């Protein structure tokens, strides 16, 4: 302790949330000037956040506000259920909901208050000591239904679904959300399937005239929301039930932490 | 002689793994995973993640008799530390102690004092012993052979020995055997078989048979036969057949438990913690909802019950870990903590553990 007290190190830690030793090092590095040391800790934080950039981020949560949906990732679920991480997520989704960002990099520079979303993440990352990633974002301008799903009761939601729609049967739209959340529908209608995925699946059926057509009738039933069997009643289909409801689905998305 | 399960919890960068290895080396230097001392053998359990720790304790794969918190002396605790401790409070580990790792790298002692109390306030925050053992260790220096530090690892393992209590032996709990088969040995009466789950049973004690059937039965055991020889007592863990006085073959069946009278009670409604197998684990392909009706396995037989989801739970998906209420069609012998399987026609689709009885 060359030019400062130990109470000087407690305080510099209480303010930056950094590591006791890293704080002591920091102060002795500046020789007791306290302001330079705070900025000195910022430097190591940025180094250390870089060093763990190649790490994997398979735990976390998803967040929805006003037809914005985000997925924020960390390393362990201890961090995902920590209040400081959820508060960051709450902030970043609210950023996205208000600024309606085009892509993810748009949301990164959005303001969270006195710092951007990048800054707020990188700054929380350093205090925690885990990689943090804003993984994906989705904004729906229209009328939406959201459903957030917990895979473990005392964790944050790990599966999230936005469904943008036209209709007045509010419950009907929400019921679809479950159906997307549960059954991992990849496309809204038959037409939406890319033609180069249709060949990818018709070519696996050669490996395996009307046996090709059967497989695709099946894989269309798996991966198209309207061609799936309703979870409430598998006698009837998703599309069938919406028509009775008077509700049309314009588009939808489903995020799951760790999965694609 | 006694085995003891000790979890190690903490931040991966703080040396959780390294300090475990350091403990194995230090003890293997002393007596030339699992590591043992004078008093005990210890069994290592990890908690890499909260939720799939909770999965593992539901399935019984993991239980802690105590836990070591690993906090780096260099850094001091982290925001997550709050959550690590929280896991221990929630699954209910009986006692905690802390290992201030990397204590070689802190030259000024006032800082080591200082992280101590930080860690002590977290333990206190969360209803753990505030003046519990906090040990300064250097896993990486002890592995190198620095005796100052080797001695610290020895200090920490000595701390575990005094401060983690001995676990209760299964033969000191009240007697209970779940019934597997029921036979009549011609001219000697009916005999019920199984594996003594806990406690002991003696050749002329009196027992209660509980569950499945409408009314508990009370009688006395008339012979304890292991293999085909008659013994004077049957211990927890033993495979036994118990001859029951004047209890006809048709008035006992598997799923019943024979117990030491007044110790166990039948029940028909309960709250429970469950983990539902994913499709890739072999389980349900579809989610289930508010009026699910599978069979609940218990100890030796399935009993059909109707699930009720908690207010705010829309659906249960494969892979989910949540809570439910169950009303069984017939009563079954149960206590809090009891582990049960969720089955659909005989395939396990989920694993549960009873958390609150009703009725
Ligand atoms: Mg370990
Ligand atoms: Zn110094
Ligand atoms: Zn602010
Ligand atoms: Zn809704
Ligand atoms: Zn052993
Ligand atoms: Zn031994
Ligand atoms: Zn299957």
């Amino acid at each position: 302790m060359a030019n400062f007290t130990a109470a000087d190190v407690k305080r510099l830690r209480e303010l930056t949330g950094a590591g006791m030793l890293a704080c002591k090092n920091a102060l002795a590095e500046t020789d007791g000037d306290f302001d330079k040391a705070v900025e000195a800790l910022r430097i190591k934080g940025a180094k250390d956040v870089g060093k763990r950039a190649e790490r994997a981020t398979a735990e976390g949560l998803v967040a929805a506000k006003d037809g914005a949906l985000i997925e924020l990732n960390c390393e362990t679920d201890f961090v995902a259920k920590n209040a400081e991480f959820q508060t960051l997520a709450d902030q970043v989704v609210a950023a996205a909901a208000a600024a309606k960002p085009a892509d993810v990099d748009a949301l990164k520079g959005a303001s969270i208050g006195d710092k951007t979303v990048e800054q707020a993440i990188a700054e929380l990352s350093a205090k925690i000591g885990e990689k943090l990633e804003l993984r994906r974002v989705a904004i729906f301008d229209g009328t939406v239904e959201a459903y957030l799903h917990r895979r473990s009761a005392d964790l944050p939601p790990a599966v999230g679904v936005l469904v943008e729609y036209r209709g007045d049967d509010a419950a009907a739209a929400h019921a679809v959300a479950l159906q997307i959340a549960a059954l991992r529908a990849r496309y809204l209608s038959r037409d939406d399937v890319p033609e180069d995925i249709v060949a990818s699946e018709r070519r696996i059926a050669e490996e395996t005239p009307k046996i090709v057509e059967g497989r695709l009738n099946g894989f269309f039933k798996d991966a198209v929301l309207l061609e799936q069997a309703s979870v409430s009643d598998n006698k009837k289909t998703v599309k069938a039930l919406l028509d009775v409801a008077g509700v049309t689905v314009t588009r939808f998305v489903r995020f799951e932490v760790g999965q694609a | 002689k006694p085995h003891v399960n000790i979890g190690t919890i903490g931040h991966v960068d703080h040396g959780k793994t390294t300090l475990t290895a350091a403990i194995t080396k230090v003890l293997h230097d002393k007596f030339p995973v699992e590591y043992q001392t004078d008093k005990r053998h210890y069994a290592h359990v990890d908690a890499p993640g909260h939720a799939d720790y909770i999965k593992n304790m539901i399935t019984g794969a993991a239980q802690m008799d105590g836990a070591i918190l690993v906090v780096a002396a260099t850094d001091g605790p982290m925001p997550q530390t709050r959550e690590h401790v929280l896991l221990a409070r929630q699954v209910g580990v009986p006692y905690i102690l802390v290992a201030l790792n990397k204590a070689d790298a802190v030259d000024d002692e006032e800082l080591l004092e200082l992280v101590e109390m930080e860690v002590r306030e977290l333990l206190a925050a969360q209803e753990f012993d505030e003046d519990a053992p906090v040990v300064r260790v250097s896993a990486l220096k002890a592995l190198e052979g620095d005796a100052k530090w080797v001695a610290s690892v020895e200090e920490l393992m000595n701390a575990v020995d005094e401060s983690i209590p001995d676990p209760v032996r299964e033969t000191d709990k009240p007697f209970l055997m779940p019934v597997e088969d029921v036979f009549t040995i011609t001219g000697r009466g009916t005999v019920v078989t199984g594996r003594v789950e806990r406690g002991v049973i003696n050749v002329n004690e009196e027992v209660e048979i509980v569950g499945i059937r409408p009314s508990t039965t009370k009688t006395t055991v008339t012979g304890v036969e292991m293999f085909r020889k008659l013994l004077d007592q049957g211990q927890a863990g033993d495979n036994v057949g118990l001859l029951l006085r004047g209890v006809k073959r048709e008035d006992v069946e598997r799923g019943q438990v024979v117990t030491k009278p007044g110790t166990t009670t039948p029940h028909t409604e309960f709250e429970g913690q469950v983990y539902i197998l994913s499709k890739d684990e072999g389980g349900r392909h579809t989610p289930f909802f508010n009026n699910y009706r599978p069979q609940f396995y218990f100890r030796t037989t399935d009993v059909t019950g109707v699930v009720t989801l908690p207010e705010g739970t829309e659906m249960v998906m494969p892979g989910d870990n949540t809570n439910i209420s169950v009303k069984l069609i017939q009563p079954v012998a149960m206590d809090e903590g009891l582990r049960f399987a969720i089955r659909e026609g005989g395939r396990t689709v989920g694993a549960g553990r009873v958390t609150k009885i009703i009725k």
